[PDB]
């Protein structure tokens, strides 16, 4: 076992509006975006972006 | 305390592994690299006799810099 | 005395209450949720890895036949070839040129990367809830950290707290989990001794160094065909290999109710689910008698502004006479709406502005001074921000969660309804017996 330095990703920015966000993110590699909601069901989603 | 990710100095500050035994004073009191067994010696660092890591600029110099002297002794830099 | 709080359990937002008893002054009761632990009880089936397919050095009888032994290792494939010949560097190794045979073996082990890369497959029974709790009454403030179950008196101190069972017994860990470098995944993995090959857990043990492996990868021997010594296998992939592939995503991140799932030991950290029936055990000296603490002789609340937000987004200004100096709870006494602050300053007369957190569109809450109880009446707007960085103080009521006017217009039109239904009853019985009369 080991350490390991790993990219931080660009700040995504937020717009805001009614029972919902907008992720404006900006991504030169892959990277992973992992969303759940925290009461009785998550509905978790998954996705790996590339690009803005 | 910290987590096993961070080295503990003997201060309270805990800097992570990385930074332990890489040959750079980290640690206040330098707890960080007076106990790891790196006693390697740099392409350009002169070796004392007594095993001290000096540079080789430093090496018969005129005035004594080593524990042993071997630095500045006669034979091992004529004068 | 014991207080029958029930404390909402979401691990950040603190609870107020005012405890009182006839003859004593009111105290302030602050119940934060600091951490809580819900650690269910394992049971450690197997653990499984990629497999190392170990084949030994070819057996060959040059004039003779060869048995095939019966073995202890993991999938121990065994057979015996007539006919070979085999070949290495230096031409042929036997003298007959029919009559030889091989014996082709091949087990299975554990991959030597394994002491890393390995899952364990466990069974976890029903779980355990442990929270760390702030009690702060009057001035003191207390650290304890108690199971929710009802009947252990966990107590720091003296405070004596008991936490009753949690209204909702909720899990994010199904009956069976797969723990590996750290990820916590809800799969229905094979149980002990029942492995299929090219699935997860083909290969068993109970432990990464243990002599009872099992394993059934198909593991078939082929007849040898080139002239060089040999032995040809096929084998399925690596179940292990494959549920990498195909695992899905951890617990840490399809969890539900905002959970922390963290290994060693298995636990889920800062859930929010439920209510804590939790019943207090104030120390007698904390309490104060009446006659000290100082008595409101006249208050009234004029409220200025509200929006109805996460956040303390209400201000409150109360004008006072105290006949003596001292500090005195604050307490709103309604589940819509929540007082920033417990305790102020109290001097002679004066005015006092305390923010507080609505979420009904109607500040209609009564407030506390060390008693003497006022009426708030005020007209909450919508907030102006739509996404906030932080949880709702007080819940979503029904009663509430309707406006005074909405109420006002709905209470006119069911009674305009009426209104028609009972002058037409009164209108058919007065003309009954009317007509009753007229004959
Ligand atoms: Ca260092
Ligand atoms: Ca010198």
């Amino acid at each position: 076992p080991t350490v390991c330095r790993v990219p931080l990703a660009h700040t995504p920015t937020v717009t805001k509006w009614f029972k919902g966000i907008t992720l404006h993110l900006t991504a030169t590699r892959p990277t992973l975006l992992t969303t759940r909601k925290l009461g009785l069901r998550a509905d978790a989603t998954a996705e790996w972006i590339t690009g803005t | 305390k910290c987590e096993p990710s961070q080295f503990q100095c003997t201060n309270g500050r805990c800097i992570t592994l990385l930074w332990k035994c890489d040959g750079d004073e980290d640690c206040v009191d330098g707890s960080d690299e007076k106990n790891c067994v790196k006693k390697t010696c740099a392409e350009s660092d002169f070796v004392c006799n007594n095993g001290q890591c000096v540079p080789s600029r430093w090496k018969c110099d005129g005035d004594p810099d080593c524990e042993d002297g071997s630095d500045e002794s006669p034979e091992q830099c004529h004068m | 005395f014991e207080h029958a709080t029930t404390v909402p359990n979401v691990p950040g937002i603190p609870y107020k209450a005012l405890v009182e008893r006839a003859g004593y002054a009111p105290l302030n009761l602050e119940i934060t949720v600091v951490s809580s632990e819900l650690t269910p009880s394992t049971n450690k089936e197997y653990v499984t890895c990629k497999f190392h397919t170990v084949i030994p050095s070819p057996q060959v009888k040059c004039c003779g036949s060869l048995e095939c032994k019966a073995s202890s290792k993991a999938d121990y494939t065994c057979r015996v070839f007539g006919g070979v010949y085999p070949f290495m560097w230096g031409g042929a190794q036997c003298f007959c040129d029919s009559e030889n045979t091989q014996l082709s073996e091949a087990y299975v082990e554990f991959a030597p990367d394994c002491t890393i890369d390995h899952a364990v497959a466990l069974k976890v029974h029903t779980a355990a809830l442990k929270v760390g709790l702030r009690i702060v009454y009057g001035n003191t403030t207390a650290h304890l950290d108690t199971f929710v179950n009802g009947v252990t008196p966990g107590s720091s101190r003296d405070l004596k707290v008991i936490a009753g069972p949690i209204s909702a017994a909720f899990s994010p860990f199904d009956h069976k989990v797969v723990i590996r470098k750290g990820l916590v995944y809800n799969y229905d993995f094979p149980e002990y001794g029942a492995m299929k090959p090219g699935a997860f857990g083909d290969i068993q043990a109970s432990s990464l160094y243990a002599t009872d492996i099992v394993a059934r990868t198909d593991i078939r021997l082929l007849k040898p065909s080139v002239k060089n010594i040999h032995v040809p296998y096929t084998q399925a992939v690596s179940g292990y290999e494959m549920w990498k592939n195909n695992s899905g995503r951890p617990l840490q991140e399809t969890a539900p109710f905002g959970c922390k799932i963290e290994v060693e030991p298995l636990r889920a950290s800062n859930c929010a689910y439920g209510h804590i029936p939790i019943s207090i055990d104030i120390p007698d000296a904390a309490f104060v008698r009446s006659s000290e603490s100082p008595t409101i002789l006249e208050v009234s609340c004029t409220v200025a502004d509200c929006i109805y937000s996460a956040d303390f987004g209400g201000s409150l200004t109360l004008q006072y006479k105290a006949d003596r100096e001292g500090h005195c709870p604050v307490h709103s006494h309604s589940t819509t709406a929540v007082l920033k602050e417990a305790t102020t300053h109290v001097t002679a007369t004066g005015s006092i502005t305390l923010h507080f957190s609505t979420s009904s569109p109607q500040a209609n809450f009564i407030v506390s001074l060390c008693g003497k109880k006022t009426t708030c009446n005020a007209e909450c707007k919508p907030p102006a921000d739509h996404i906030i960085g932080e949880p709702h103080k007080v819940d979503q009521e029904f009663q509430a969660a309707v406006s005074k006017t909405s109420w006002n217009w709905l209470l006119a039109l069911f009674g305009g309804a009426s209104s028609l239904i009972v002058v037409g009853l009164i209108v058919l019985v007065c003309s009954s017996m009317l007509i009753n009369t007229r004959r």
